[PDB]
RNA sequence: GGGAGCAAACCGGAUUAGAUACCCGGGUAGUCCACGCCCUAAACGAUGCGCGCUAGGUCUCUGGGUCUCCUGGGGGCCGAAGCU
RNA sequence: GUAAACUCCUGAACCCGGGACGAAACCCCCGAGGAGGGGACUGACGGUACCGGGGUAAUAGCGCCGGCCAACUCCGUGCCAGCAGCCGCGGUAAUACGGAGGGCGCGAGCGUUACCCGGAUUCACUGGGCGUAAAGGGCGUGUAGGCGGCCUGGGGCGUCCCAUGUG
């Protein structure tokens, strides 16, 4: 149905006596463009069930976005532990301006128009939760001045 | 660092220093071959490789790695350094110009010529 | 200097139909729709993931080949499209379509992008009666795009222009097949242009 | 026009001659907290009638000798030790500096 | 001995929300009613009032808070989902009328003591003055 | 100045390929006191000082109060939120 | 690889004709030696720019193709020769060495070396830290400095607004 694409997909590894057994990690990003998205990471003694299972989670973990045409409400400095990322809202024409990562969340987030930058910890994993996080902490004017409003 | 203790001590201004004493920060620096030689390469790999010790026109003498399948240099040879470490090689901090002064240029090479001072041929 | 030289092995690599040539390119192949694949050993091979970059990358070099233009060309003017404010993405098409040489061809006087720069070159070309054979050219709106006096009759303008009459075309352009004349009415437009490229991807590309 | 400022005088040793000691604030170019910074003048006293530890104003004036260039234009408070002392105690300091 | 009370009630009113307090108290001040005014006079607590404690004066400051949420943790919104001191003790920071932040695209606020009292950001653009950035909320 | 015990160094015995050691039998400076130097340490909570604010359960040391408890000041453990 | 040949079309170069702007004032009469008017001289660049006519298909390189990083196969070579910015490649089956085919990227340029900022959020004001990763002083006392509770009033140095000068 939606939109459907993954970072990242790594091998591990566990060590036991006569060898190393394997497993195989998939980071997937499902997102409708429109503002659905979402991120799931499974593991599977195989690749394609390792992108399936990510695939199945992801879309499990899904999000809605508040876009205020292409770009984002606000900017945010969210800082996932160890990893920190930085949303900031642009004018059209801008582009979506990011590193491998959020650039294939926002852009299936239905984004066009944001400028960011990885602080801190770089490591995808990480860096993934953390724009995730990012993400379902927006706000727009309404859901403000809903919670100043109190009625 | 408190605000304070940055008013007073500040911060450390890094200061890099030169990867190659090549001297007036020149891209290149004339020299006479002094110890045409072969020396074997780092731990990992192996094959005795090309190289020469030199005095430049800025006093120092140092070592330079001779590229290219075979070459043409002597104890008395003239020759232009470029500079350029040799990850192989410990203490080579530069690389001869093929192609300049006695130094010659790889001899029926078709490839990436122009890294070796190489005309095109016919 | 241009291009020069096999086109339509772009319009293999790119993967899409580039409109270059005149006759051609709608017979059955524009080089297309007989080997869709790319050019080389390879192409019709199992075709290999594309990085983020490999997609920046010839979404940029499609809009480049599209106008036959030079890297530097290209290049300082996606520049000059970011001073400008207005979307830079549409605003740098803006640019592009108002180049004279492209004029030329959207005007039908030539089969080709690429023999309209030299019916330019050649001089066999004015606006608002004055020769120029620039094909940088920025034309301005409100231009009399006209073929030049003595070029008037001649086997290919005359034959252009003959084939291009009820053919509409511009939104933003109105050609007089009368006495072959032309007008840069305005700035092209965001829909008035069609092209197989999203001109985000370039932006992001340039950014690098 | 013709600066003038205000401080302490901290000595009066020298002949129809003081020197005055002025403070001034300012944000830090880079770290924006407000830090203060002095400086001693020697101003010109042509009778001595101003004395240690007085407040006054002294205006940039005509040169009077090698380091002189103020004279003093007016006694703004008498009497201000506390201030001179911490002049004194911050010179006193620095001969536990040395070695 | 209290080095700063300003930053202290903004960080009371900090740690009282992340438990979900009813309300806090705070020592009374001129100054502090007038950031608590605001504070609240812009829907981030319902109000305040000068209660007292032993003879003690003090500012009761009473929480605003979200509806309970869905799901795991119905931890509820925060009605100040962030409060933090900007012009410290150990560096004021004053600025031009200019300089003034637009604090999170215009949904957040910044308090500002200034010669013409205390008033939020876009306020002193309002009336066009400039002053010392005493905090920001949102 | 003092010197019982212990004990670097030292001597002998044993073990071992060796044993300049671990074990054993001896044994000096020292360890003790006065005055004066030395100023180092895993001088460790490996956690600078002061202040305010953010659940509780239990254990103990020590003060005050008619006291299956209440209220200060310390010493441990378990743990909200939160941090990592 | 439409690439070539071939067909047709245009016409850089070259040939011929014409050929500047830049130059109006100094100066000379009318007026008065003023204001005004009028009259004349001067071009290195240069027969150059440019205009008009005739008119020939008319140089292409250089880097890269293991990951970063766009671009793959064949042969030679066998830790040799050599590559290399870091990670690393070569020890009979190398897309990493060398040549070729093809491909990618720029183009009268392409690469290399040097230098500066960037990335470096790695001297961190913006915007970092110090239990175990580099980092709390062995502990106190205290000097200068830095910082400091609630209320009322004076001053207006910091701070802020305006105008004006300068920039
Ligand atoms: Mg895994
Ligand atoms: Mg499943
Ligand atoms: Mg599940
Ligand atoms: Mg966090
Ligand atoms: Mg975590
Ligand atoms: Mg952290
Ligand atoms: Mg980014
Ligand atoms: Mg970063
Ligand atoms: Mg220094
Ligand atoms: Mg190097
Ligand atoms: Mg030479
Ligand atoms: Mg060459
Ligand atoms: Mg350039
Ligand atoms: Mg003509
Ligand atoms: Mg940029
Ligand atoms: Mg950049
Ligand atoms: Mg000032
Ligand atoms: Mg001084
Ligand atoms: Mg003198
Ligand atoms: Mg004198
Ligand atoms: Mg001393
Ligand atoms: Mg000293
Ligand atoms: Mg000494
Ligand atoms: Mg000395
Ligand atoms: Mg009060
Ligand atoms: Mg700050
Ligand atoms: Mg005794
Ligand atoms: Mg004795
Ligand atoms: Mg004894
Ligand atoms: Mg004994
Ligand atoms: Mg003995
Ligand atoms: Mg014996
Ligand atoms: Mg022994
Ligand atoms: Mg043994
Ligand atoms: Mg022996
Ligand atoms: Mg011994
Ligand atoms: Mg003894
Ligand atoms: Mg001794
Ligand atoms: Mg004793
Ligand atoms: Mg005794
Ligand atoms: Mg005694
Ligand atoms: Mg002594
Ligand atoms: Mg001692
Ligand atoms: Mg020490
Ligand atoms: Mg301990
Ligand atoms: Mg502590
Ligand atoms: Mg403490
Ligand atoms: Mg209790
Ligand atoms: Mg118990
Ligand atoms: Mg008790
Ligand atoms: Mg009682
Ligand atoms: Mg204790
Ligand atoms: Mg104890
Ligand atoms: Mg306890
Ligand atoms: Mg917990
Ligand atoms: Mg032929
Ligand atoms: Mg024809
Ligand atoms: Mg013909
Ligand atoms: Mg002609
Ligand atoms: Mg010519
Ligand atoms: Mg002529
Ligand atoms: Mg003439
Ligand atoms: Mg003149
Ligand atoms: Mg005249
Ligand atoms: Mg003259
Ligand atoms: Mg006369
Ligand atoms: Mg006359
Ligand atoms: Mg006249
Ligand atoms: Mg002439
Ligand atoms: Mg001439
Ligand atoms: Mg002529
Ligand atoms: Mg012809
Ligand atoms: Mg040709
Ligand atoms: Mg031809
Ligand atoms: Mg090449
Ligand atoms: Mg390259
Ligand atoms: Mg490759
Ligand atoms: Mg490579
Ligand atoms: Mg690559
Ligand atoms: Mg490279
Ligand atoms: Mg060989
Ligand atoms: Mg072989
Ligand atoms: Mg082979
Ligand atoms: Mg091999
Ligand atoms: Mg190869
Ligand atoms: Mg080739
Ligand atoms: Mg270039
Ligand atoms: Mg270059
Ligand atoms: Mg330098
Ligand atoms: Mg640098
Ligand atoms: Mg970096
Ligand atoms: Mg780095
Ligand atoms: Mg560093
Ligand atoms: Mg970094
Ligand atoms: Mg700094
Ligand atoms: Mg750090
Ligand atoms: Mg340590
Ligand atoms: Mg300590
Ligand atoms: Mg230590
Ligand atoms: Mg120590
Ligand atoms: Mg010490
Ligand atoms: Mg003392
Ligand atoms: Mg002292
Ligand atoms: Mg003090
Ligand atoms: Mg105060
Ligand atoms: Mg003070
Ligand atoms: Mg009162
Ligand atoms: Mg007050
Ligand atoms: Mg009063
Ligand atoms: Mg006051
Ligand atoms: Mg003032
Ligand atoms: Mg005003
Ligand atoms: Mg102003
Ligand atoms: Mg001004
Ligand atoms: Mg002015
Ligand atoms: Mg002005
Ligand atoms: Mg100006
Ligand atoms: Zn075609």
């Amino acid at each position: 149905d939606f939109e459907e694409k993954m970072i990242l997909i790594r091998r591990t590894a566990r060590m036991q006596a006569g060898g190393r057994r394997f497993r195989f990690g998939a980071l997937v990003v499902v997102g409708d463009r429109q503002g659905r998205v979402g991120l799931g990471f499974g593991k599977a003694p195989e690749v394609p069930l390792a992108v399936q299972k990510a695939g199945y989670y992801a879309r499990r973990n899904m999000v809605e976005v508040p876009l205020q045409n292409g770009t984002i409400p606000h900017e945010i400095e969210v800082e996932f532990g160890a990893s920190k990322i930085v949303l900031k809202p642009a004018a059209p024409g801008t582009g979506v301006i990011a590193g491998a990562v959020p650039r294939a969340i926002l852009e299936l987030a239905g984004v066009t128009d944001i400028l960011t930058k990885e602080l801190g910890s770089r490591n995808p994993i990480n860096i993934a939760y953390a724009t995730m996080e990012a993400l379902r902490q927006l706000r727009t004017k309404a859901d403000v001045e809903r919670l100043r409003k109190g009625e | 660092p408190t605000i304070n203790q940055l008013v007073r001590k500040g911060r450390e201004k890094v200061r890099k220093k030169s990867k190659v004493p090549a001297l007036k920060g020149a891209p290149f620096r004339r020299g006479v071959c002094t110890v045409v030689r072969t020396v074997t390469p780092k731990k990992p790999n192996s094959a005795l490789r090309k190289v020469a010790k030199v005095r430049l026109t800025s006093g120092y003498e140092v070592t330079a790695y001779i590229p290219g399948e075979g070459h043409n240099l002597q104890e008395h040879s003239v020759v232009l350094i470029r500079g350029g470490r040799v990850k192989d090689l410990p203490g080579v901090r530069y690389h001869i110009v093929r192609g300049v002064y006695d130094a010659a240029g790889v001899k029926d090479r078709k490839k990436s010529r122009s890294k070796y001072g190489t005309k095109k041929p016919k | 200097g241009r291009y020069i030289g096999p086109v339509c092995r772009l319009c293999r690599r790119e993967g899409v139909k580039l409109y270059l040539k005149g006759e051609r390119c709608y017979s059955p192949k524009c080089a297309m729709e007989r080997r869709p694949y790319p050019p080389g050993q390879h192409g019709q091979k199992r075709a290999r993931r594309p990085s983020d970059y490999a997609v920046r990358l010839r979404e940029k070099q499609k809009l480049r080949r599209i106008y036959g233009i030079s890297e530097r060309q290209f290049r300082n003017l996606f520049e000059e499209a970011s001073k400008k404010k207005g979307v830079t993405g549409s605003v740098f098409l803006g640019l592009l379509e108002s180049r004279l040489d492209n004029v030329v061809y959207r005007l039908g006087f030539a089969v080709s992008r690429r023999q309209a720069r030299q019916l330019v070159r050649h001089g066999h070309i004015t606006v608002n009666g004055r020769r120029v054979d620039l094909p940088s050219y920025r034309v301005r709106p409100g231009d009399e795009i006209a073929v030049a006096e003595k070029s008037r009759n001649l086997e290919l303008i005359r034959q252009n222009l003959e084939a291009m009459k009820g053919r509409k075309v511009g939104p933003w352009l109105s050609l007089d097949v009368e006495g072959m004349k032309g007008k840069f009415l305005r700035l092209p437009d965001r829909e008035d242009l069609a092209l197989p490229v999203n001109e985000q991807l370039v932006i992001e590309f340039y950014s690098r | 026009p013709k600066k003038v400022l205000t401080g302490v005088v901290v000595s009066d040793k020298m002949q129809k001659t003081v020197t005055v000691l002025v403070e001034r604030q300012f944000p830090h170019p880079l770290y924006g907290k407000v830090i203060k910074r002095s400086k001693k003048y020697l101003a010109h006293d042509p009778e001595e009638k101003y004395k240690l530890g007085d407040v006054v104003e002294i205006i940039e004036s005509r040169p009077i000798s090698k380091r002189k260039r103020f004279r003093v234009l007016r006694l703004v408070e008498s009497g201000r030790m506390d201030l001179v002392e911490k002049y004194l105690i911050r010179r006193q300091n620095y001969q536990s500096l040395s070695k | 001995m209290l080095t700063d009370p300003i930053a202290d009630m903004l960080t009371r009113i900090r740690n009282a929300t992340r438990v979900y307090k009813e309300s806090t108290d705070v020592p009374a001040s001129r100054f502090k009613e007038e950031i608590l005014r605001i504070l609240a006079r812009e829907g981030f607590i319902k109000g305040y009032e000068r209660v007292d404690v032993d003879g003690k004066p003090y500012l009761r400051v009473y929480l605003k808070y979200g509806p309970r949420r869905q799901g795991p943790d119905p931890r509820p919104e925060q009605v100040i989902h962030h409060i933090r001191r900007i012009s410290k003790p150990g560096r004021r920071v004053y600025v031009g009328v200019k300089e003034i932040p637009r604090v999170r695209r215009g949904l957040g606020i910044a308090i500002l003591s200034t010669s013409k009292g205390v008033l939020t950001d876009r306020e002193a653009r309002k009336l066009g003055v400039g002053g010392e950035l005493i905090c920001e909320v949102w």
